């Protein structure tokens, strides 16, 4: 039983400079029968290569594939638009049972963008319910590597906040990022100042937005 | 041309039975084996199993014998994976593909067919609470406890498309769904505009469209 | 009709507890018999009102509890419990 | 000022659970940095706030029974319950 292990976590790089994607087997891959599957998002996977050098009937000439034994790799000579989504390495030599890949998501490079950061505090409508939520949002900033801490009352949270990321967007290609922070209401009248703390490359020192009950 | 459908975005309570079709058109049905391959949201792809269109036999792999079926006929030519007794983690999409070799065999997968989301979860139907995040300033709306998915949020009809961040759903311990819509907007804009938003959540048919109205006091 | 509520007292309804353990059928038995209905689990779902209806029946059979049920395989459903009637 | 008791309202006395289990000398230290106390035995052994009270901690450090205490309760400190802060 193969495992097939593609080692680029997220391959970043501008559109037009050359992918590499490496997939390693565990063991060796019977007569290099390799395959490589693009997914676009929320679609079927696609064919683009078999026999880890052949490429599909109308598959775009700037796909690539190579490699023997236990090491095989994708090329995109030209990274085209269409080019960003999820690349899975597929097995069919030692089979059953067919293994595929953990699949790397090919991202865009752009320049550092820092995070617009604010917050918000739970409405009087959701103060009725019995529960406040108080919600950070950090706004179109890259790399999405970023750290946002909690204070209530200067002291971190931990268990009580939940994270959302979107993909890339189509016309900045930047991420955006909520926490939300959950507490009951009682929490909330315990406490005066909330403060959202963000760690982002964009930004020299991190911003502390921040309100009290007032 | 090659085309492999089916009814998805079946949500399901655990303990209940799945049954996913999946109708092939452009080959010769009875010639390749039909295999499934499920995606579950953390995991990546894995194989599940084949049935030959000809024979009826099917061979499975482990974590999925004994407790997966598959079956078709000829006639409607159309092979059907059926999942029985679910349980929490089976939450996944279920693709159908037809394989390049024939018969007996396995290569690679020739053909893919549109995914199967599979929701399971004893969390029952439920309007969402929308709630108001009120103010370049942002401001926006948290769609909170709802269930299943999804919820689409639009600002203002949809003339807000500039700056709308719409954020994938997030699943609470309690077992209900909650999202963010934020937006960021001039801040001249603050007082001659009202800032509406749209939630539509169809499996309730809860259509809410609350007013983020800029702070007072 | 407050202080009339010998129980938990939410949005104009009160629920009063039997702390004798009776199947769902006996509990809806019991509800009907004090002109009451076993607590709609939507609407204490995102209240205050888990910590004490954890474990109890509800209105549609499957009991109140704040994470979701993984397996639930058996299918004997023969179990007792707590119940509110409100 | 009924209302705005989330919890259980008995004459003016507002009873906050607090579903997670906590020793004695922990619920004590707990419900006073609320402002609170742990429930009287005494206050609740005829009432109707019983049926909630019922294995919760209470003042005295023995836990809340319906039959008073059977006489050879050695070690209460030893064992974590739920509680309310009234």
């Amino acid at each position: 039983e193969i495992v097939l292990t593609q080692s680029p976590g997220t391959l970043s790089l501008s559109p037009g400079e050359r992918a590499t994607l490496s997939c390693r087997a565990s063991q060796t891959v019977s007569s290099n029968f390799l395959a490589w599957y693009q997914r676009k998002p929320g679609q079927a996977p696609r064919l683009l290569i078999y026999g880890a050098s052949s490429r599909a009937t109308g598959i775009p000439d700037r796909f690539s594939g190579s490699g023997s034994g236990t090491d095989f790799t994708l090329t995109i000579s030209r990274l085209e638009p269409e080019d960003f989504a999820v690349y899975y390495c597929l097995q069919y030599g030692n089979s059953p049972p067919p293994t595929f890949g953990q699949g790397t998501k090919v991202e865009i490079k752009r320049t550092v963008a820092a995070p617009s950061v604010f917050i918000f505090p739970p409405s009087d409508e959701q103060l009725k319910s019995g529960t406040a939520s108080v919600v950070c949002l950090l706004n179109n900033f890259y790399p999405r590597e970023a750290k946002v801490q909690w204070k209530v009352d200067n002291a971190l949270q931990s268990g009580n906040s939940q994270e959302s990321v979107t993909e890339q967007d189509s016309k900045d290609s930047t991420y955006s990022l909520s926490s939300t922070l959950t507490l009951s209401k009682a929490d909330y009248e315990k406490h005066k100042v909330y403060a959202c703390e963000v760690t982002h490359q964009g930004l020299s020192s991190p911003v502390t937005k921040s309100f009290n009950r007032g | 041309q090659v085309q492999l459908v089916q009814s998805g975005a079946e949500v399901k309570k655990p303990g209940a039975s799945v049954k996913v079709s999946c109708k092939a058109s452009g080959y010769t049905f009875t010639g390749y084996y039909i295999h499934w391959v499920r995606q579950a949201p953390g995991q990546g792809l894995e194989w599940m199993g084949r049935i030959n269109p000809n024979t009826g036999g099917t061979n499975y792999a482990q974590r999925f014998r004994g407790r997966v079926t598959m079956t078709r006929d000829t006639s409607i030519s159309t092979a059907y994976m059926e999942l029985s007794r679910l349980r929490s983690d089976d939450t996944a999409v279920f693709y159908c593909a037809k394989i390049y070799c024939r018969g007996d065999c396995y290569s690679y997968f020739d053909y893919w067919g549109q995914g199967t989301l599979v929701t399971v979860s004893s969390a029952s139907t439920k309007g969402p609470s929308v709630f108001p995040l009120a103010p370049t300033a942002a401001l926006g709306c948290l769609v909170k406890d709802y269930f299943p998915e999804p919820v689409t949020v639009s600002w203002n009809s949809g003339a807000l498309t500039s700056g709308v961040h719409t954020f994938p759903a997030v699943l609470q311990s309690s077992g209900l769904y909650s999202l963010s819509s934020v937006v960021t907007v001039p801040s001249s804009s603050l007082g001659t505009q009202t800032y509406i938003c749209n939630v539509n959540h169809k499996p309730s048919n809860t259509k809410v469209d609350k007013k983020v109205e800029p702070k007072s006091c | 009709h407050k202080e009339s509520c010998n129980g938990l007292y939410y949005q104009g309804s009160c629920y009063i507890l039997h702390s004798d353990y009776k199947s769902f059928e006996d509990a809806k038995a019991n509800c009907a018999a004090e002109s009451s209905t076993l607590p709609n689990k939507s609407d204490v779902l995102t209240t205050w009102l888990i910590d004490y209806v954890e474990d109890t029946w509800g209105s549609d059979g499957n009991p109140i509890t704040k994470t979701t049920s993984d397996y639930q395989d058996s299918d004997v459903s023969q179990e007792v419990r707590k119940y509110f009637c409100t």
